[PDB]
């Protein structure tokens, strides 16, 4: 996996040096500026769980037009970002790791959320192709098993570094526990499953999805030729089959299907040998989700999917 | 006489017994409701020496 390794490393020390671009905003009234973009950037995408499609444009527009140099109402006063090189890169930063952190703290608790977020977070991928870079690279850290790529247990570094970079939550005192970690990994990719078979509707846009539906089968390639973890494995699988599986089909007909007749075969037994009886909750349910849909020979459509109904009303 | 029969019988019987394991082996490897890590599982106990009934 060199080549997708080189990409993740492309991407994270790219932002890395987004890091390094608004170090001087880390005064006054300079700290006001910095509370006023952190905040009129990640208000709005707090919001798209909780509003009608018909409303849903405006939030897309507010970001659209702050991220483009227009101004919005963030409060009473109004907030800008033109000629503000700093805030500029400041706010998409803040916009791309609040696209994740929705991923991860409410899509987690409620998977029907993850779609409305995700046209929104493919619109302005769509127009803003650098605020994607670092919505894939704040995934690919907090969530590596998006990249996908499974982080090895290696000798010389602190056992709690390498618990950070499995994506366990961990304040100064502990690690966070497994089960409201899985739950914030499952969201994570529910999201991400859900950002590369949506598009954003309005715009009239000629050209191509911005990271599309193509980096859906090649991850499900690259987890399944890579022996799997334990439990996090047959988790994030099933909860991106249902929602992505449904897409993935329509596009590649057969070579869908040669893949789901396999998992029964060969992967599936091969779950059974790494896991104790003690924690199957993961391999049990996605053998319930396929049975259905092998001989039905469809994939329900994601519970929460976006329809015509939820654009005007 | 006695001799060709009782080896006609036995290849009888063994052969009564292999068409029940390859109609078995055949129908769970094409049941919908067999999870594919248990098929390859019985398709390494089946698809070879014949077992007891």
């Amino acid at each position: 996996q060199d080549i997708t390794m080189q990409w993740y490393q492309q991407l994270q020390d790219a932002s890395m040096q987004c890091v390094l671009t608004f170090e001087g905003l880390t005064d006054s009234q300079a700290k006001k500026i910095k509370m006023d973009l952190q905040k009129a950037a990640t208000i709005p995408v707090s919001q798209i769980s909780t509003i009608a499609g018909s409303k849903l444009k405006e939030i897309f527009d507010k970001i659209h037009s702050l991220l483009s140099g227009k101004p919005v109402q963030s409060g009473g006063r109004s907030v800008s970002v033109t000629l503000n090189p700093q805030g500029l890169d400041f706010v998409q930063y803040k916009l791309a790791e609040k696209f994740v952190k929705q991923g991860e703290e409410e899509v987690a608790s409620h998977h029907e959320a993850a779609f409305p977020i995700a046209v929104v977070a493919s619109g302005i991928w769509e127009l803003h192709p650098r605020v994607g870079d670092l919505i894939l690279a704040h995934l690919h850290k907090k969530c590596p098993y998006s990249v996908p790529f499974y982080p090895t247990f290696k000798e010389g570094m602190a056992l709690e570094d390498y618990q950070r970079m499995l994506g366990y939550q961990v304040k100064d005192s502990k690690v966070e526990q497994q089960d409201n970690f899985l739950k914030r990994m499952s969201g994570m990719i529910r999201l991400y499953a859900a950002i590369i078979q949506l598009r954003w509707p309005y715009g009239n846009r000629q050209e191509i999805h911005p990271h599309g539906l193509n980096h859906g089968w090649r991850w499900l390639a690259q987890i399944l030729n890579m022996e799997p973890l334990s439990d996090v494995t047959a988790t994030l699988l099933f909860d991106f089959l249902e929602v992505c599986g449904n897409a993935l089909m329509k596009q590649y007909q057969v070579q869908f299907w040669k893949m789901l007749i396999l998992i029964k075969e060969d992967y599936f037994p091969r779950i059974e040998a790494i896991t104790s009886s003690g924690q199957m909750g993961s391999f049990i349910r996605l053998k319930q989700f396929l049975e259905k849909c092998l001989q039905h020979k469809d994939i329900p459509v994601p519970k929460g999917f976006l329809t015509s109904s939820f654009w005007r009303s | 006489r006695q001799q060709q029969q009782q080896l006609n019988h036995e290849a009888s019987e063994l052969l009564e017994i292999a068409h029940i394991q390859d109609d078995l082996l055949e129908r769970l490897v094409a049941d919908p409701r067999i999870p594919e890590e248990r098929k390859a599982e019985i398709e390494e106990f089946l698809d070879g020496p014949i077992r007891t009934l």
